[PDB]
This record gives structure tokens, sequence and C-alpha cells, in this order.
RNA sequence: AUGCCCUGACGAGUAGGCAGGCGUGGAGGUCAGUGACGAAGCCUAGACCGUAAGGUCGGGUCGAACGGCCUCUAGUGCAGA
RNA sequence: UUUUAGUGGGCCAUUUUUGGUAAGCAGAACUGGCGAUGCGGGAUGAACCGAACGUAGAGUUAAGGUGCCGGAAUACACGCU
């Protein structure tokens, strides 16, 4: 397991989807400021979605942490893998989408041996 | 890290106010006045009760 | 407003050089509280003399009771008040058991028949009619008759429910 | 069209104060200014020489310059959103001193006199001024003076 | 809601660090931080402050600056402190004893500094044997001499040196700056 | 076309921004239009000064 | 040798030393109060006897709250609210009355209700909101010492030293009452009264004096 | 030690300014980085992180290249014309 | 102290005003506002009342309300119609 740290607040759990990309294909859902002069998304009436502000930030002890407790570290092989032997509290290894199968069977074999949480132990196996 | 509150928390009444243990001692916030019999004039009372 | 009050207010005209001790003047004001009482002494004084509260001071506020609160009691109350288009002197009759009670009433019953408010009356006396048949208002006069005795007809029963059971009646 | 001339909308400004025309007594023209006095300026209408604009009338300023006739006085004027130093050349018959450059004077004569007789004794004499204060407590007396007034008074037209 | 009488989130408008990439002079930030902290000498807080600021607000101090500041009665001793550079003067031909720390040493000055008999001295040395400022003498170049304050101001009546390219007759000298084309200035 | 030939509504506020400044007064102010006679003589009677506690001293 | 059983030891009979003279400053304080309430009460008993009428000595400390918001305020009482540092709604200063402040409150007048604080309320407010301005950084009371170590120049050593330079307007009232921050009031619990708070208290609104009423009202809001 | 910690106040915003970041093509350096045991692309009311720009992972499809960080550079970010 | 952006069509309200029979008309003065601004109330509304806004929680309120739509007394009281 983790640290104990304080039960993790996300205070808006909810993706800040961009106005009209309902309403147009070709508004995608990515985050855009309204810039209009007349919106009323800008100008922050009732009913309207909510916009991305500094208020919804994460308490920094909790933040970037996992609902494991864990930050998440990219790990291609065994060397990467390695640098996060002191930090099994703190650090769990996400194995990275372009590794093989065969490779991933022994970073999966040396994160067991040094007892590194994986994140994701079932990508590419044959199951 | 916390304010707390007097006239709540008796503890924090005395770490403010040592006064405040010999207050309530002597109960002062419920003393008896003096009894005394001083009566107004009755150029007052008939002033008061005037039309 | 509900309870009104009455004070003796004494006033003075501060004590100059050509002028120590000034000639002290004297009013009952009904007011809900002294703040008002002093104010309606100011409003009333710079209306009579050539004086104001800058250059005045107040020397006694005294609530005072009424002497007899359970003795029902003719009032005889002269009012002076604005109308939409002038002002009018007005004399009514009002019974009750305080001079506080009668103001009240009064004040009602002005804002009632003559939609004249607090801010448009001066109550210029209120006297306590002493003697029967000085009574000049005959809506007062009804209820001096020997052994006076009426029904109220048409008893309406407060309901606590919603839905009721028994089709009530109005019997007294 | 629009008119703005030097003497424009001075109609009752530079007018002569009825019953008070004709010629200006001496004490103006022997009244004896330094540089430095705080002076006020009122133009006389009578004369023209000299004469200040109809800004300056009413505001007060220091002498910088003695000259013949005449003394310099530094007025600071609004100009937008600073205040400019204007040099004005004016007559002695437009010029007056303040009064309160007088009170001052004496104020700082009497505070002078009375920390001499603090430091003869009785230091901390408490010699700055004061506003006015609430009143202390009185007792009113009674005494030929019982309080005695009537009601408000019913509306009679007297017309 | 609340009535602001002042601007709210306002910097205070100063350097509180060098705006350079400059190793070494982090050193020394680093070091006069420290001892304007737990030193308590204002000395070392000026020269914190005087660290931080630019090259024209640190202008160039001449040694015939510093011989003539080593003039002033008393002065003759102290170290004198100047937070930048120090350069050479050719119009001065007698030099005195001298203590100077300085960021930064001409060539010049360097070599009339120490063939005076003197000593060139960095500013963590002075701050070794004089941790606070004991017995200095901090000197600054003259700001307002550079170029470009010439041209500050720049309006009727000011006297302060339009920007110009070429300078002549021909350029900037006829109507608007005498009587006889239009009017002076 | 007609439109709004003048008005003073928001310059007080705009001179108020920075809040109406006073001129910054300086012992010594300068000698504009100070009379020539009296700064002919105003030059003798400070380099006599300069002389005398120049001499005071030394 | 680092001293602890002895450095704690002295700090702590210095700290007795400095509660003893709390503790007697205090029942002196409480002696005075009641004397002067009860002269006062036996001043108004004997000018009745004699037929007089005894003039109370005018209010010399009122309790000011702002009780409108920030928008739409003319500029002269905009300057005057923050001259009082009275910069949002629910603030409130003690202020010593003089001429010179007397009409300062008649400008804000719509916008603020005051009146005469009685020593129920100042204790209340300064035990229960009671912060200091210390670098400036709003400091929370709490301890004497704090209070001292900005105070302690004129005098006031203890919370209840401040409260009476407070209540008795005395020479260093302007330094006791600057270093307080203005009080942050909530809205009153129980309400105005008054259906309309923008009228004045003798019309039956909320603003301007409403002499000593002003206790309840900042009870309700403390 | 543009780190960590303590204390206090504050947070509206068009036009506009400034800052700190996210992303794209290409360049120098590095991870002796990833890859036909599957690179890139693409699809996915599957998951994780970030206030957000975005980033990461799982599954499908695919078949040859492509990433992280430190810098450099610009023909570098689209809903409208 | 330097430097530079945008702006140089304004409009509404109270009060003081000019022209006009007048105007949601035209033109000024002082302040506050809208523009540039959401929120609660005025059913509705650029400007009115209240109050100006980080994200939440609890409490108390303003203005406005409390038959029902609708959260909150078919409250209490004196009359008038
Ligand atoms: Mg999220
Ligand atoms: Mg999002
Ligand atoms: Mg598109
Ligand atoms: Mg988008
Ligand atoms: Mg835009
Ligand atoms: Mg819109
Ligand atoms: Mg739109
Ligand atoms: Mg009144
Ligand atoms: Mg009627
Ligand atoms: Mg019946
Ligand atoms: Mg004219
Ligand atoms: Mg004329
Ligand atoms: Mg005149
Ligand atoms: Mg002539
Ligand atoms: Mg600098
Ligand atoms: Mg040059
Ligand atoms: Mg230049
Ligand atoms: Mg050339
Ligand atoms: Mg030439
Ligand atoms: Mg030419
Ligand atoms: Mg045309
Ligand atoms: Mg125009
Ligand atoms: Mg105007
Ligand atoms: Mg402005
Ligand atoms: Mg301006
Ligand atoms: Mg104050
Ligand atoms: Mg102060
Ligand atoms: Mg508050
Ligand atoms: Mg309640
Ligand atoms: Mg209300
Ligand atoms: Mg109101
Ligand atoms: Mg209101
Ligand atoms: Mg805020
Ligand atoms: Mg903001
Ligand atoms: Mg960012
Ligand atoms: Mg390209
Ligand atoms: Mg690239
Ligand atoms: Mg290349
Ligand atoms: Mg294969
Ligand atoms: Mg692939
Ligand atoms: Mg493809
Ligand atoms: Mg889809
Ligand atoms: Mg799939
Ligand atoms: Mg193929
Ligand atoms: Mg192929
Ligand atoms: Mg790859
Ligand atoms: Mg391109
Ligand atoms: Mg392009
Ligand atoms: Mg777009
Ligand atoms: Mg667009
Ligand atoms: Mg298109
Ligand atoms: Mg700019
Ligand atoms: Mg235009
Ligand atoms: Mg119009
Ligand atoms: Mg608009
Ligand atoms: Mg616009
Ligand atoms: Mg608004
Ligand atoms: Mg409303
Ligand atoms: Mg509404
Ligand atoms: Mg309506
Ligand atoms: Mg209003
Ligand atoms: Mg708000
Ligand atoms: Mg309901």
């Amino acid at each position: 397991a983790s640290l104990p740290h304080p039960k993790i607040v996300k205070k808006h759990t909810k993706k800040f989807k961009r106005h009209h990309s309902d309403r147009y294909h070709r508004v995608a859902e990515n985050w855009r400021k309204q810039k209009g002069i007349d919106s009323v998304v800008r100008r922050r009436f009732r009913g309207n979605i909510s916009q991305p502000k500094i208020g919804y930030g994460s308490n920094k002890k909790t933040k970037f942490l996992s609902p494991s407790g864990h930050k998440t570290f990219l790990v291609a092989n065994v060397k990467d893998l390695e640098t996060l032997t002191m930090h099994t509290k703190t650090y769990a290894a996400e194995i990275a989408h372009n590794i093989s199968a065969k490779n991933r069977v022994v970073i999966l074999a040396r994160a067991k041996a040094l007892g590194i949480k994986v994140t994701n132990p079932k990508g590419r196996l044959a199951l | 890290v916390l304010k707390k509150n007097p006239l709540k928390n008796k503890q924090v009444l005395l770490r403010l106010n040592p006064y405040a243990k010999v207050f309530a001692a002597e109960k002062l916030g419920s003393k008896k006045a003096e009894k005394t019999g001083t009566k107004p004039a009755a150029v007052f009372t008939e002033t008061l009760k005037h039309d | 407003m509900a309870h009104f009050k009455e004070y003796q207010v004494i006033g003075r005209r501060l004590p100059t050089e050509s002028v120590p001790e000034p000639k002290l003047f004297r009013m009952r004001i009904f007011a809900s509280n002294e703040v008002i009482a002093k104010s309606r002494y100011w409003y009333f004084l710079q209306k009579l003399h050539k004086v104001k509260k800058a250059s005045g001071e107040i020397v006694s506020i005294n609530q005072i009771n009424e002497a007899h609160p359970t003795k029902v009691k003719n009032f005889g109350v002269w009012v002076r008040y604005d109308s939409r288009s002038g002002t009018h002197n007005m004399y009514k009759e009002i019974r009750d058991v305080s001079r506080v009670a009668a103001v009240e009433t009064l004040y009602q019953d002005m804002a009632a028949r003559h939609r004249a408010r607090f801010r448009s009356i001066h109550i210029l006396k209120v006297a306590e009619i002493e003697k029967t048949a000085d009574v000049k208002r005959q809506y007062v006069k009804q209820f001096l008759t020997k052994d006076l005795k009426f029904p109220l007809p048409h008893r309406v029963q407060k309901s606590t429910k919603t839905f009721s059971y028994k089709r009530p009646s109005t019997f007294y | 069209g629009k008119s703005h001339g030097y003497r424009s909308r001075t109609r009752y400004m530079f007018q002569r104060d009825f019953r008070k025309h004709g010629a200006v007594h001496l004490s103006t023209y022997l009244k004896v200014y330094k540089v430095g006095d705080i002076v006020d300026i009122k133009a006389n209408g009578s004369i023209q020489k000299g004469m200040p604009h109809k800004f300056y009338q009413g505001k007060t300023g220091v002498v910088y310059n003695v000259t013949k006739s005449s003394v310099g006085v530094i007025i600071n004027k609004m100009v937008g959103n600073r205040y400019l130093e204007k040099r004005l050349n004016l007559r002695v018959e437009h010029i007056k001193h303040s009064k309160c450059r007088q009170e001052f004077l004496e104020r700082v004569k009497a505070n002078a006199a009375k920390r001499a007789e603090a430091k003869a004794q009785g230091v901390a004499v408490q010699l700055k001024r004061q506003p006015a204060q609430p009143r202390e407590s009185r007792i009113v007396s009674t005494e030929g003076n019982v309080p005695q007034t009537l009601a408000p008074v019913p509306y009679e037209t007297f017309i | 809601g609340i009535d602001h009488t002042s601007k709210q989130h306002k910097r205070s408008g100063h350097r509180t660090a060098p705006k350079s990439d400059n190793v070494y002079l982090k050193l020394l930030v680093k070091l006069y931080t420290f001892l304007a902290r737990r030193t308590d000498a204002p000395f070392n807080k000026v020269v914190l402050k005087a660290l931080f600021l630019s090259k024209i607000n640190r202008p160039p101090v001449s040694v015939s600056r510093i011989a003539r500041a080593l003039k002033q009665e008393g002065a003759a001793n102290k170290t004198v402190v100047v937070v930048g550079t120090v350069t050479d003067d050719a119009r001065i031909f007698e030099f005195p004893k001298t203590t100077v720390a300085a960021l930064r040493f001409t060539a010049g000055a360097r070599a009339k500094i120490v063939k005076a008999g003197g000593e060139c001295i960095t500013l963590d040395q002075l701050a070794v044997r004089a941790p606070k400022g004991q017995n200095t003498l901090i000197l600054r170049g003259p700001r307002n001499s550079r170029e470009a304050v010439r041209h500050f101001g720049m309006g009727p009546h000011k006297g302060k040196a339009p920007r110009i390219l070429s300078t002549g007759r021909k350029f900037e000298r006829a109507r608007g700056r005498r009587r006889s084309k239009g009017f002076k200035v | 076309a007609k439109s709004k030939n003048h008005t003073a509504h928001n310059q007080t506020r705009k001179a108020h921004r920075n809040g109406i400044k006073k001129p910054k007064t300086y012992k010594y102010p300068s000698l504009k239009g100070v009379d020539p006679k009296f700064r002919r003589n105003h030059k003798h009677a400070l380099h006599g000064t300069a002389k005398a506690l120049a001499a005071a001293k030394k | 040798a680092e001293q602890v059983a002895a450095e704690r030891a002295a700090r702590k009979a210095a700290n007795k030393e400095k509660r003893a003279i709390i503790l007697e400053r205090n029942a002196a304080y409480q002696k005075e109060y009641e004397t002067a309430e009860r002269n006062i009460i036996q001043a108004k008993r004997d000018a009745k006897a004699a037929g007089s009428y005894y003039v109370e000595a005018q209010h010399k400390l009122v309790f000011v709250v702002r009780i409108k918001g920030i928008n739409k305020i003319p500029p002269k009482p905009r300057k005057v609210l923050q001259l009082l540092r009275l910069t949002r709604i629910n603030s409130g200063t003690f202020v010593k009355v003089t001429k010179a402040t007397l009409e300062l409150l008649k400008l804000i007048e719509p916008y603020v209700a005051y009146g005469y604080p009685s020593y129920s309320t100042i204790r209340q407010l300064v035990y229960k909101r009671g912060f200091g301005k210390i670098n400036k950084q709003r400091v929370p009371l709490s301890d004497n010492a704090i209070i001292e170590a900005n105070l302690g120049k004129y005098g006031i050593l203890s919370i209840d030293d401040l409260i009476h330079e407070i209540i008795t307007v005395g020479p260093h009232f302007k330094q006791a009452n600057n270093f307080l921050w203005p009080f942050k009031l909530s809205n009153p619990s129980g309400g105005w009264g008054v259906p309309r708070k923008f009228k004045h208290f003798i019309q039956g609104g909320s603003f301007g004096n409403r002499e000593e009423f002003i206790n309840k009202l900042v009870k309700s809001m403390n």
C-alpha cells in the first residue's frame, strides 16, 4: 500500500467540455475559452457550463496521486524501473504503450521482485 | 492555528484575564446594590405628572 | 408603535454668557423609544421656539406611565394633520384604559380613515374626558348606556387542521 | 459664436461694491509685503493695470518677488490631474495680507510662551489644540425655572 | 465585497533577484542573502540590492572617482566597495593605497590599483574580511550621465536633446528652434 | 452626422485615478521672475558670505 | 550547559509577575467601573431629590458599523468610510466623539448604524472579534504578551487594559484603536428588526444614531 | 535553498498589457530510449493524471518507423472570413 | 523615471438645467452606473433595488416576499372599501 494521504478531493470530477461541442461535430470537446462579446458562457449566466479556473485546483498533498495513492511513473525498461527502488510507497510504474510483450514480461518480473506496484500489469499478455 | 473564543472556553478565559476566577468566586455580576431610600422632590413629581 | 410610550422631555437651549439658567421647555411625546422621543422634541421645539438641537440640550427624558392603567377612560384627542391638499384640525374621541392605548388607536384610526401617516400627524392634546355627557361623539356615547350588554353573533371558530369532519356551527 | 476674452464672465467680480467706488484708501499703498508673505487676491475693478485674471479671485499665495508697484505671487492651479505653479505679477491694490497668517503667528508665540512657563515648572503642558469636546455632567436647577411648556399648535390660516 | 483603497495583488516593483543567469552572481546573491538575513548590518542589505541591479543601474566607477572618495576626511584607509565594474582613468596621475572590492575590474584598473600598492578584492573576500561591512565606503557611478537620459522628458522649454540620427545644419535648427524661422521652442 | 460636442463626465474620476498631485515643493526655489537687481546683488552678497565662512573656519 | 531548567523557570517567574500585575490592574478597573456607574445612578437620584435635573456627561465613544455595501456610493462618503476603515459591510470601528468626527458621522449617516456601546459589548467584541495590526498582518489577540509587545509603550498590558483604554477614552485611545483591526461582524442573528434597513432609525430603518440600541444590534451581529 | 516552511490579506472583467504553461513541423545534445515478439496513424458512452491547454494507459485495427528530457528554430494551434 | 497598448461613436438614472406642445427628442452640469457584469429581487428587461463573483461547507441576512403556482404565517391587530 501507499502512504497515508488525506481523502482525495477532486473539486470538479467532471470534464470541462467546450461550448457547442455537443452541437457541432467541427467543434471538438477540448476546452476553449469563449472570446465572444455576447457569449453567455463567458459572461457566466446561470444555467451554463462551468469554466476552468484556479479555484478548482487540487490540494497539493493529494495532487497527482492516483486512487491507489501513488504518483505514476512512465517506464520503458528495467533501468528506468529501478530508478523507483526506494520510492515504492510513493510511485507506481506505468509501462509505456510501445513496449513489446516479451520486454513487458521482464519489466513485470523485475517489478514483482522489487515490490513496485504496476498500474497496467495486463497489457500485451496472452490471456 | 485555531481561534478559541473566550466566553466559551473557560481555559482561554483564564489564559486571558486572571481576574475571571476572582470575578466568578466573588460572583461580581450579580451583586446587590446598597439599599438607600432617597425620594424625589414634589417639583419633580408635579412636572412629571403635569399636562 | 404597537406599544407607544409617553415621555416627558425637558430641553434647555444651552447657557451662553448673556443667559445663564435658560427657560427649560417641557413636552409630552408619544414615541416607540427615547430616540424617537428626543427627535420629536426637537421637531416641535423648532416649530415653536428659535432653537435647534445643535444650539440646545436635553436635560431630562422620563417615561410617564398611566396612573390607572386598568380604569376605562374616555379621551378627547385634538389632532392636526396634513391631507393631500391641506392641513386640518380634528377632534376625535377614543375609549381606552391608557393614554398610549388611545394614541395607538388614534394613529391606526387616522391611517385607516384618512390615509394619514405618522409623519403627517401632530397630537395637539390628549385629555381624559372627566364627565359623561361631555362625550360628543355618538360612536363613544353608545358604550356609556346603563347595563350595556350585547351578543357577538356568527362566531367563527379557528381550525388548526386542514380537514374537518363535522360541518361546524357559528353558535355563540 | 463663443467668447472667451480675458475679462469674460466678470460682470460682478470686478464690480465696485456698493458705496465704495472711487479712490483707493492709502493703507492699501502703505502696506509692506515681504517675499514669503501669504497674500489674498481680490482685484480692484477701478485699477486696470496689474490686474489678475478672474481665475485668481479668492486665491491665496506666496510673495516670491517685489517690484516698484507690484508683487509676484505663486498660486497653485489645478490643470487637469496635477497642480501647476503660476507666477503672477499683481499690483498691491489687488493684494491683501492673509489674516490666517496673523492668527497662526500669535499661536506660535503663545506656544513658545506656554512652553517657557512649562520649562519654568510643570512640564507636559499639553499645547496642541483640541476639537470641541462632548459636554460634561451638569446639574440643572429648577429655581424660578419650573419646566412649563405647552403643545404643538393648531392650524389656522391667518390670511 | 470590499472597497479597496490600494490596487490588489501589486508587486513591489523591485528586483528581488538578478535577471541574469550568471551562476557566480547567483552564488554572490546566496552569500549576501545569508549575510543580509543573519547579520543585521545595513551594508549587507545594500550590497544585496545593488547585486540585483541592471547594467545601466550599475554604472562603472572610475579609479579617479575612487581616489576622490579616498580624499575624504577619515576615509583614506576605508575599503572602497563598488558593486559593479571599476574602470581605469588616465586623467589621474597619483593613485593612493587602497583596498577595492568590486565585481569586475578592467585590465587598466586592476593594473593601476595593484601598481599603487593596493589590492583588488571580490565581494566574497570582502564578505570574509568584513562580514558586517566594517570600515567600508560604497561608491556608485553617475546614473544620469548616460546618453539615453539626454532625451528623457523631451518637450517645449525642456532643453532635453531631441532624438536625432544625423546632426548639423539642416537637422532641426529652424522653425521651432529660433525666433527668425517662426518661433523659438 | 451630428454627435456629442463636449462633456466633462468621467474626467474627475480619471484625474483621481492618479489622484491630483501637489507639485512637490523644495527649499530654495528658483529665481524665475525674481527682480534682476536683487539677483545681481544676491550674487555678490553670497560671494562675500562664502569668503567670510571660508576665513571663519579655514 | 544550555540551562533549559533555569531559563524556563526564570521566564515562568517573569510570567507570574506579569500575571500578578494584570490581576491587580483588572481588580482596579472593576472597582473603577462600579464606582463610576453607581455614582451616576446616585447623582441622578440626588438631583431628583433636590428638584434638579442631572444631565449626564455626553457620550465620548460611539461604535460605528457600515451597514450598506460597496456599490453606488458618492465619493465624499466613500472617502470618509475609507478613513474610518469601514471598507466592507458589517465592519465596525470604535470612534472617539469630537466635533471633527461628529461631522464625519453626519456625512456617512445613510450608510452606517452607530450609537453608544456599553462595557458588555466592548468586552464581547474584543474577546471574540478582536484582532491586532502587527506588521500589518491581522493577528488574533488570544494572548496578553502579543498585546503588550505592541501597546506596552502606552502602558497597555492585557486585553482588559485594551478594553479600558477603549471605553475610557484615554490619552492612547488613538493607538489602542488603530491597533485593533476593524471588526468583521456577521449579520444580526435575529434580523435587523425593520423590514427596510435604509431609512433612519427614527423613521423606522437602521441607519444613523440608535443611541443605546447599538448594543443590542452589535450583540446580535457578534 | 527561482527549494522547504511560517504569517496575513486578497480573487468580477470587454478593449488591452504582462506572466507562467500546453501542443505541432524541423535542428544540436542526451536517455548506449521504443519498435516487425509490432513504430506511426486511426477507432473506442474503457481507465488514470492535470484548473486547463493537454498528457498517460488498456482493447481493436495496422505494418516501419518513432518518442522523453535539455536547448535551437519556425511556413507552429481554426468554427466562422 | 522610462516605455508602450487600447480608446478619442457612448448611453441610462437621481438632482440642477437649455431648446421644444412634447418625445424612448436634441443639448449641457455634478455624482453614480451600464458599456465592460454575472448573482438575489422588480413575472419579463443593458441601466432600477440589493449586492458585485476563486472552489466548497455551515450559519445569518439584504432587496423582495410568505393563499396556491412558490421556499416562507389562509399570522396577529385597528379600521376603510
Ligand atoms: Mg479531471
Ligand atoms: Mg477537461
Ligand atoms: Mg474544425
Ligand atoms: Mg476545442
Ligand atoms: Mg477575445
Ligand atoms: Mg449571449
Ligand atoms: Mg452569442
Ligand atoms: Mg423625529
Ligand atoms: Mg374616512
Ligand atoms: Mg349559529
Ligand atoms: Mg464674454
Ligand atoms: Mg464685465
Ligand atoms: Mg462682489
Ligand atoms: Mg493700457
Ligand atoms: Mg534593476
Ligand atoms: Mg555620447
Ligand atoms: Mg533616448
Ligand atoms: Mg554617420
Ligand atoms: Mg550650426
Ligand atoms: Mg532640412
Ligand atoms: Mg455630411
Ligand atoms: Mg465624438
Ligand atoms: Mg457632466
Ligand atoms: Mg480612468
Ligand atoms: Mg486625467
Ligand atoms: Mg477611525
Ligand atoms: Mg492612525
Ligand atoms: Mg465585515
Ligand atoms: Mg432563524
Ligand atoms: Mg427586508
Ligand atoms: Mg432598504
Ligand atoms: Mg434600500
Ligand atoms: Mg473576495
Ligand atoms: Mg480574475
Ligand atoms: Mg499554467
Ligand atoms: Mg516546417
Ligand atoms: Mg519537434
Ligand atoms: Mg543542423
Ligand atoms: Mg509477426
Ligand atoms: Mg501500434
Ligand atoms: Mg494511418
Ligand atoms: Mg465517439
Ligand atoms: Mg478494441
Ligand atoms: Mg501490408
Ligand atoms: Mg512495408
Ligand atoms: Mg516508438
Ligand atoms: Mg505552414
Ligand atoms: Mg500559417
Ligand atoms: Mg476558434
Ligand atoms: Mg474565431
Ligand atoms: Mg468552413
Ligand atoms: Mg501597453
Ligand atoms: Mg467614431
Ligand atoms: Mg436623450
Ligand atoms: Mg454589449
Ligand atoms: Mg463597445
Ligand atoms: Mg451591476
Ligand atoms: Mg428588490
Ligand atoms: Mg426577479
Ligand atoms: Mg413588473
Ligand atoms: Mg438608494
Ligand atoms: Mg457578489
Ligand atoms: Mg409553500
